[PDB]
Formats: C-alpha cells, structure tokens, sequence
DNA sequence: CCCTGGAGAATCCCGGTGCCGAGGCCGCTCAATTGGTCGTAGACAGCTCTAGCACCGCTTAAACGCACGTACGCGC
DNA sequence: CGCGTACGTGCGTTTAAGCGGTGCTAGAGCTGTCTACGACCAATTGAGCGGCCTCGGCACCGGGATTCTCCAGGG
C-alpha cells in the first residue's frame, strides 16, 4: 500500500490550468455581497445595492485582482522567485500608481 | 413598455454579415453593446475636444478620421480610415 | 456588519491567483490582498455612492457601478 | 414625398446612420454635427464589430462552440494585439484572462 | 487679439494668505495649466453627470458630486465647504 | 536624418538614472533606454502629427503636444 | 602620493542628491531635438516643430524616463539587488500597461 | 544515480435528455426619413511679419575611451 | 560562501551644445468675401422592439477512453 502523495506546484499547476480556461467567478456572491454592504456603511447607511449592481461589482473585483495577480506572478521570476510574497503586491501597487 | 436604445441587432446584423453559421448569446450581445458605446463616447468626445481646440463649432468627417487615429494605434487604424472614407465617399455618390 | 473582510476566504485568494497564472501562494498574501480588496472596493463604492445621491436615488443601480469604474480607466463591458 | 430610404443603405452600411447623427446632437458634443460625421462613425464602428466578431467565431471555432460565449469575445480582443492595446485598461465580464504558463512555471 | 489667462486671479490670491512671496511666470504658466486642467475634468465629469440622469441642466450639486469624484480624501470636504459656503454668501 | 538614436548619450542616460535614484547603472540599460524612449516618442509625436494635420497647420506647435499628452494620461504643465 | 579614489558608490547619491534637487535639464536639447524630426519624419516628410514644441516634448520624455527609473530601481531591492536590469524595465512597462 | 515499464486518478470525447435562453414572427409607434429656409461657420484669396531653418566661431562643459579594483551579480 | 567580470571612478582627448549673429522664406494670424450647411419647421413613414411561438446547443449525466504522469525495477 502506498498513496499517491502528489508533489506541491503540479496541481497548481493543474488548477492554474482548469481556472484560467474556466468561466464562472471563483469567489461566492454571498460573502462579497455582505462585504460591499459593510463597506458602504460605513459611507452612508439604509443602502441598497441591486442583485445585477453587486454581479458588476464583482466582476471588476476579480478582474482588478486577477490582473494584480499577474503582475505579482511575473515579479517574482523577475526575483528569481517562485512563491509570491507581499512585498511583491506593494511593489505592483507603486508601479500601477494605485 | 418604453424603448431603450441598444445595438443588439445590429451586431447580429454585422455577424450574420461574415459569419453567416454562428450565433451569439445575449451575455455576449450586451458585452458587444457596452463596447461600441464606449468606443461611441471615446471617438466623440475626442471630436468635441478636437473642435473645440482649433475654436470649430461643428464636427465634420475629418474630426472623426482625426478621432481614430489617436485611440486606434497603427494597422488598426489604417482600415477604419480606409473604411469611413469609403463610406462618406458612396453616401455623397 | 462586523467581520465582512474574512468573506474572502483562503482558498478563494487562492483560486484568483490560479486564474492569475501564480505557481505558490505565501500564507502572508491572504492578509495582504484583503486589504488591498478593501481599498479598491472603499473608491468605487464611495464613487457609485456620490452617483447614487447625485439621481436622488436610495439603490446604487449597476449603471452607476459601470460609471464609478470608467472614470478611473477601468471601465466594464456588459454591466 | 419620395421613398423613405435609410441613410445606411445609401452608405453601404448596416449600422444607423441616423441613431448615430442623433446621440451626437443630443450627446453635448458639439454646437453642429456634420453630414458626414455620422457616417465616418458607423463604419469606424462597423469595422471594430466586424473584427472582433470574427475573431471571436474564429475563437468559437477553435474550441468546436456556435454560440458566442463572452470568453470567446475576451479571447478575441487578448489575442488580437491591436485589440490588446486599444482595450489594455477594459474589463470585461465573464471572460478571465489568457490561458499562458510561464517558461519557468513548468 | 485677447488671450484668456488666470495669471491675475492667482496673484490675488497668493497675497492672501501669503503676501510676503512672489511668483515667476513659468510657476505662474503651470499654474494656469492647473486651473485649466482642473476645469475640463470637473466640468467634463459634470456634463456626463448631466447625460446619466437624463438632466439637461448643470447645477451646483453637479459641480459638488463632481469633486467628490476627483479630489481624494480630506480634499474633497473641504472643498465642500468652501462651495458651500459660497453659495450661502451667495444668496 | 540618420543615426539619431544616439543622441542620448551615456551621461545622459545615466543622468536620468540619478534623478529618479538609481545608484548602479548597467550597461545594457542604455540599449533598452533608447528603444522605450523610441517608442514614447513614436506615439507623442504621431498623435501631435494628427492634431496638426487637423489644425491645417505645416508646423508642430506646443499646444498640439500637450493635447497629445493628455489623452494618454500624461498632461504637461507650463507647456 | 596616493589619489582620494572615492569608492564605488559614493559619488552615485552625491549626483542623487544634486539631480534631484536641481531642475537643470540632463538630456541636450540639440541630440533631442534632431531625435524628434527623423521621428516625425516618417509621418511625415513637410513638417516644423515651433521652439517651444521641441521643449515642452523633452520634458514630458525626461519625467517620463525618470518615472520609469524610479520604477526599475525599486525592483532592483525587490529582487534584492542594487543594479537597474532591462528585465526590470520590461516588468515595469508590462505592470503599467505600456 | 539515470532510464524505462505498469498503473492510480484527473482529464477529454462521446451517447442521450431537454430546457431555458436564443431565433423568427405580429404590429405599430416613436424615432428615422423627405423637403424647404435661412443665419451662419467655413473654404478661399491677398498681406504680412514674427518665429524657425541653415551656416558660421569658438569655447567649453559634455561625452568617448582606456586603466584599475572592489561593491555587487551570479553560481553552488 | 566563492568566482568573476563588469561597471564605479578617474581623467586624456576629441567633439559637438550652445550663445551670438546673419538671411530668408515656410507659413499662421488677420481681413474680407462668398457659399454651401445644418438646426428647425411641416409632413410623413417604416422596421426596432415588447412579447409570444418555436426550437436547438450545449449544461447535465454518466460511459468509455486514450493519455500524460508517478512509482518501482533494472543497469
């Protein structure tokens, strides 16, 4: 008996693979619902936001940080580096003047 | 119920044009539909700026030739210059 | 509303960086990008809330979002 | 009067030629509008419709699909460098990005 | 012929709260490329906050949403204020 | 015209290096230097190309280049 | 005798420190100035640049570089490093989306 | 320590459902189309005059190139 | 921690940037002039669209399969 025991980075490899080909939005409507109303609280209360109003929203918010994760890839084999580090995410901030 | 205004058919119309076997999702019809409006407000507000920087009151076919050639970039560009003055050459025929 | 910022949860950083091409994911970029989510979510919530007063209107509508992000170069296509 | 023709058939064209003289009238744009303005604008527009929608059934094609999915109009714009370029800071929904893998990533 | 310029407004206004400083004419050229720049980007936000809501007209809470959406932070109410105020002494 | 590209000297390269507080200086840089300013001015100077063909002037002015900067986000102060 | 030899590094902050201060302008006007007219002159073969309009254009080239320098400096500490690469270049104009 | 044979599990092509979103049809109605009528921006002709193109002297700070070595890039 | 070469520093030496000056035409304002052009007004009109009938491409459900990957054995 022996499992197979998999080495780290193949599978992500494979879901690096499986995602980037895929459609469908990877993080759930209800978690970022409630977040876009905690948020906005705090600006103005008894504010309500349409069910296609947070669909846009989120769809820009993965984007934005899909595209700041792509920056924060290629960083770090700039480096010399595999593992994305926090570092590397304040450096892609400066650089895009956000 | 009141209309609103949107391309939806027309880009079918443009699609059927060259691919006459395809259809088109009404996700992707409205994605096409946000982009021609964006490119809309983009070469005509470049064409209000253009008339206002050389003090002109009206927008002819050369503030929209100008228009393009500074948001499409080079190849891009060529073809839809060679393509509007096509067309305002067979409207004026 | 307390605690929202935990909504983003690991695995689902992880699946965005997966889409984002990220071969391994540090246990510090979890904390780093909630942050950065709240920032970018806290200018255009705040954008599409000035637009949503401006129409004297109590429901931030989808057409307001599209506008709160085109102003910044990050305009959206479908709504 | 005589025939009610339509100033796109007259242009060789399928875009209106009178919703686009319409929305620059009423668009704040300019005191005037041009004759033809509206129809160097439709088929500059044609053109980018066009483009985008055969290379987004070329994409379909490629992935053995019919109907357009918006991947394969996202697809269409990031392959297309021209497109890339003109659309660098455009988001579009339901389309993810590139599928590509770092040399060194494998 | 007439060139329309903002060199004398910003003049008055230096010496308002600082008249112990002078100014050059290329500060004086940046400056009046700054109030330029800033005008097209308020009034142009606030003409496409005219065409979203169907409004043919451009009023004070046109011009007040729309600095809200460019000037960032503490700016942004301070100005507030300063409009507001204007307006009161106004009428 | 010819052999132009040159004219921005190694000093002057890594002038512009210390300005923005570079403290070593490759090589290789001033290769890669020249070519991003190539490109920069081959789309500055293209976009004012078209707003003086539009302007019905023979002659690049100074106005037509700060029109050209600023739709690409890059507006110039003082002209 | 023995010369002062200042060490490698030294005299890099002291031109820091006096560039950064100073708004004399680094590139020649003259190198620059020919630069734009075989530029220009592939669009087209009649054209004039007014004084002013080959200033204003050096300028914006001359912010622009240093801005891109001051991003590829920074990634040079990233990448735990003291030396500007065209790697480094060419991961700034990608993150900016030049 | 490296090359090669067999098998576990994620992945890909395929047969069958059908279903819910897409394609075409019914009006008609509201925006698109036709003709006239002027104020008016614009193309066109002549003057000009103030700024740019081309060349000259020099002179001098800016720049190309060679010798040396230690902070730093790169390999392990 | 170690190898190294290549870029920091220093100046010899050439070389053009720039200040000042000259001449001239390339041409943008400037002023008339005359001329089609588009907003606006009557008059009209024709397929885009809300919605309904139909219909079919691929999500779903499994079945089967090649197919690229890991573990174990041999040289």
């Amino acid at each position: 008996k022996k499992p197979h025991r998999y080495r780290p980075g193949t599978v992500a490899l494979r879901e690096i693979r499986r995602y980037q080909k895929s459609t469908e939005l990877l993080i759930r409507k209800l978690p970022f619902q409630r977040l876009v109303r905690e948020i906005a609280q705090d600006f103005k209360t008894d504010l309500r936001f349409q069910s296609s109003a947070v669909m846009a929203l989120q769809e820009a918010s993965e984007a934005y940080l899909v595209a700041l994760f792509e920056d924060t890839n290629l960083a770090a084999i700039h480096a010399k580096r595999v593992t994305i580090m926090p570092k590397d995410i304040q450096l892609a901030r400066r650089i895009r003047g956000e | 119920k009141t209309r609103k205004e949107s391309y939806a058919i027309y880009v079918y119309k443009v699609l059927k044009q060259v691919h006459p076997d395809t259809g088109i999702s009404s996700k992707a019809m409205s994605i096409m539909n946000s982009f021609v409006n964006d490119v809309f407000e983009r070469i005509a507000g470049e064409a209000s700026r253009l008339a206002h920087y050389n003090k002109r009151s009206t927008i002819t076919s050369r503030e929209i030739q100008t228009a393009v050639r500074l948001l499409l970039p080079g190849e891009l560009a060529k073809h839809a210059v060679s393509e509007g003055t096509k067309a305002v050459t067979k409207y004026t025929s | 509303l307390r605690d929202n910022i935990q909504g983003i949860t690991k695995p689902a950083i992880r699946r965005l960086a997966r889409r984002g091409g990220v071969k391994r994911i540090s246990g510090l970029i979890y904390e780093e990008t909630r942050g950065v989510l709240k920032v970018f979510l806290e200018n255009v919530i705040r954008d599409a809330v000035t637009y949503t007063e401006h129409a004297k209107r109590k429901t931030v509508t989808a057409m307001d979002v599209v506008y709160a992000l085109k102003r910044q170069g990050r305009t959206l296509y479908g709504f | 009067r005589a025939k009610a023709k339509t100033r796109s058939s007259r242009a060789g064209l399928q875009f209106p030629v009178g919703r686009v003289h319409r929305l620059l009238r009423k668009g704040n744009y300019a005191e005037r509008v041009g004759a033809g303005a509206p129809v160097y604008l439709a088929a500059v527009l044609e053109y980018l419709t066009a483009e985008i929608l055969e290379l987004a059934g070329n994409a379909a094609r490629d992935n053995k699909k019919t109907r357009i999915i918006p991947r394969h109009l996202q697809l269409a714009v990031r392959n297309d460098e021209e497109l890339n370029k003109l659309l660098g800071r455009v988001t579009i929904a339901q389309g993810g990005v590139l599928p590509n893998i770092q040399s060194v990533l494998l």
